[PDB]
């Protein structure tokens, strides 16, 4: 079963996501606008789409940091461990949040309510198909799961508390923290999907997929260097290094 | 009925049926032959189209071998025991340039397997999970592979509830070795150049 | 015009190929037959198709060694260099000889007049699309070049006499030998394609494509190990280790 | 006109515009030079007229051979070693100790030494790199035919250039081209008995 303690914790997580995200929404004008330029061979237009996308990403990372800070146990880690956890889980959480915003009907992804994009939009910014396609496939697949706010929030917490990240010092404590969310998610899905006990394993296996997607992402990062399309300081720090 | 659809007994039988860097590569070379021997003994694998069977093995070979030698090395101190009876120690590893990844196998795979006393049956099931990966490209029918993977989830959980009744989270603990195995597998595949190739985050955390 | 020596050397290369090939042909009846079995899922039928193909490759390798021994200067190299050149050039010559046997109309390849196969036939033997497709593309492109017998023979010798193969000891001599054929080839284009000089660089660049194809082959060789599809002793010697 | 279709003067200017453990340092040097690729390519005649997407595809496929060729030529003076873009020298001894002596030596003998010996000039280096760049065989090109056309224009321009600048070396054009198979095998590498003897004795 789920204890009141556990139901409270889940509520806190979900409320934190809502809080963090409302802060993102009102930051939305900081993002370089999407160009209306009519010419697919315009290099300036391309750069501006890339500026727009990388700036959206920065908002995402900001939201992810704000969220982690509210996870019980996170701020009790050394700063080195907080940084080791966030640096490598950012792309994974960003992927989960993205799948959350995938529309199967138009096959598009919508950020901050007003910015909707399909595969061709992402390619018009210079992103390669072997980055785009797997992410759309991940999104569709996640979309199929039909997870609710509680289940995303826990899966996000489980992803963040991954002790095998490079440079984690206190692995014991990170696993102990992760185990809380794992146990909670398990009780949650057995209670809320009583006729689908496979939902639990399906979800944990998404953590495996995120590893592949993280490697795909790193290959896109490199590909960007080849075009000399430079990442913003924050993104460069967490990914170029 | 979960076991009947994917007998952990067959999966066990499948497992029982089968520079320091230079040593390792020769060890892998040796075991490559075992892969089809093992796979054919995994329930229903032989019923997939021949093209699909090739794809799954081509996609999972490294994680499959890595998992195998990790569980084999549970007895070793600070290294691994290759399929050729040779030992590779941490030191030898670091001196050859592959210290980080070697260390990662030791902590995330070997010791975790030791600590939880992962049994051969559990290992076998995890490998079947690795094997039945529906996401690889070119698969004739992915749904079918996905279906078999899920039969392993069901069968393994059942196995863990019955064999380790007073460890309710052991199943989850087994699956949670897979993310690490995937990251390690990818590292071991990445080629020379990429293999060998702070302030703003601290700012945000501190704000 | 071509010097008497270049003409004699070319006649010799062409004669050597015709003579070596007539011997191969005398062995066509010895080859394990292509399977008759109707069952795409039959492993036995797949293996038989693989056996047929590997047996053909041996015939090809036999011809290549036989032709190499006719190359002036080849037998004056050490046995070690002879072997170094043959082990690595074999796949390239096999590809060139396969490209001469490509039928643009049926998009098929025909060995020994009687054994014709399309892309699907090769897939039926368990060969991978990553291997099959580049070879067909190379074959199609070569076919379009429309080289004659002298031009193929020269390109084969040039490929064989590549000083940069692994384990070549007398590199200077190998280069000096290759130089003789390259010059002959250039003279041949100047005389026989007087209004199409681009034919020369086009031919030489095929030597580059062959390096990539060789890598593609090496990858297919590994994939065979994954399926435990054993190569016969000769083929294993030159490609496994 | 061969030159007018693909001017070597421009190719030279492209090259000139982008002048300035061992394995890690070699990798860091490569990383430093990545940004030079679009800067160099945009000055190769007609490259900029290709679809943006094709441009990306050519650079992604060619990057490692393009860089290897540049440092090789830069290393022509250095004895038994290479000169990295970071100014570091890597000697072959240090390369063998680091366990990449085979590939390193291959670079010295097939590229650096051959460039030094024939006195490959910068225009010729640029043209060979242009040939590497305009590779119509990479997957995903919107129009391979156009890329192939450009490559042939380098063939004609480069050959014309060799006949005029080195009239007493009729083999020169072919000689430059014959470096490309070695470059391709090296570039591929950087990205990763009894029966024969008996046949030879028959
Ligand atoms: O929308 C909200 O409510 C909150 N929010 C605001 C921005 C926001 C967000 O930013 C998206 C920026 C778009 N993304 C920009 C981006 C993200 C990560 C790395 C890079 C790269 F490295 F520069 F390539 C980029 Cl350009 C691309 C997006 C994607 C989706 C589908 C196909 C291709 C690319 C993506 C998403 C997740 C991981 C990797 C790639 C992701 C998730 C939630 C977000
Ligand atoms: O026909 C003649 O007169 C002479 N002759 C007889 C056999 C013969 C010949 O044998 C071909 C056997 C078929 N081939 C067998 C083979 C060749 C090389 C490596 C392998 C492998 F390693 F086992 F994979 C194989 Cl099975 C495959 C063939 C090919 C063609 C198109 C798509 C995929 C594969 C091939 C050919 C050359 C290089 C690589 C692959 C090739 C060329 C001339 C020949
Ligand atoms: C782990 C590891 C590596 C290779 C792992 C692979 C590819 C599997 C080996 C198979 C064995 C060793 C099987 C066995 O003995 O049973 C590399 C080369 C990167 C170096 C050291 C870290
Ligand atoms: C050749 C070589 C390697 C890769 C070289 C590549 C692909 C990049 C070189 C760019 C440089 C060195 C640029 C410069 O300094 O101008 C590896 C890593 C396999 C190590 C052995 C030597």
């Amino acid at each position: 079963q789920l204890s009141p303690e556990q139901l409270g914790m889940i509520e806190k997580l979900v409320a934190a996501q809502q809080q963090c995200n409302r802060r993102s929404f009102s930051d939305r004008l900081r993002v370089t606008p999407w160009p209306i330029a009519p010419d697919p061979q315009s290099r300036e237009a391309r750069q501006q789409r890339f500026a727009h996308f990388t700036e959206l990403a920065i908002v995402s990372v900001q939201e992810i940091v704000d969220f982690a800070k509210q996870l019980p146990g996170f701020l009790q880690l050394s700063r080195e461990d907080q940084i080791a956890l966030l640096k490598t889980s950012a792309i994974e959480v960003m992927l989960l949040e993205t799948s959350r915003r995938y529309n199967p009907g138009s096959e598009s992804i919508t950020f901050l309510k007003d910015f909707s994009y399909n595969r061709e939009d992402f390619a018009k910014a210079g992103l390669q198909v072997e980055f785009i396609n797997p992410i759309f496939e991940f999104s569709r697949a996640m979309n199929e799961l039909q997870l609710n706010d509680a289940e995303f929030a826990l899966l996000i917490a489980i992803s963040i508390f991954s002790a095998d990240r490079p440079n984690v010092q206190d692995q014991l404590q990170v696993e102990r923290l992760q185990h809380t969310y794992v146990e909670a998610l398990h009780a949650y899905v057995s209670i809320n999907h009583p006729h689908d006990p496979l939902m639990f394993p399906r979800m944990l296996m998404k953590l495996v997929s995120l590893r592949t997607l993280s490697s795909v992402h790193s290959e896109q990062v490199f590909a960007l260097r080849l075009q000399d399309k430079k990442l913003p300081p924050l993104l460069s720090e967490i990914w170029d290094v | 009925s979960a076991n009947e659809d994917m007998p952990v007994e067959r999966i066990l039988e499948a497992e029982l049926a089968v520079d320091p860097v230079t040593n390792i590569c020769q060890a892998a070379d040796k075991q490559l032959f075992t892969l089809v021997e093992w796979a054919k003994r995994i329930p229903h694998f032989s019923e997939l189209p021949l093209d699909d069977q090739v794809i799954l093995l081509r996609a999972g070979w490294n994680e499959l071998l890595i998992a195998s030698f990790s569980h084999r090395s549970i007895a070793v101190k600070d290294g691994i025991l290759l399929a050729t009876g040779l030992h590779v120690h941490r030191n030898s590893a670091h001196s050859a340039g592959v210290g980080a990844i070697f260390d990662r196998v030791l902590t995330e795979l070997v010791s975790k397997m030791r600590d939880m006393q992962m049994d051969k049956t559990e290992l076998g099931c995890l490998r079947a999970i690795v094997l039945f990966n529906p996401d690889s490209k070119g698969l004739s029918n992915p749904a079918e592979v996905e279906a078999l993977r899920e039969k392993v989830y069901a069968s393994l959980e059942a196995y863990c509830k019955h064999k380790y009744p007073e460890q309710p989270g052991r199943f989850a603990k087994l699956l949670l070795r897979l993310p690490a195995l995937r990251s390690i597998g990818l590292k071991c595949l990445e080629h020379l150049f990429f293999f060998k190739l702070d302030t703003f985050l601290m700012e945000m955390l501190e704000a």
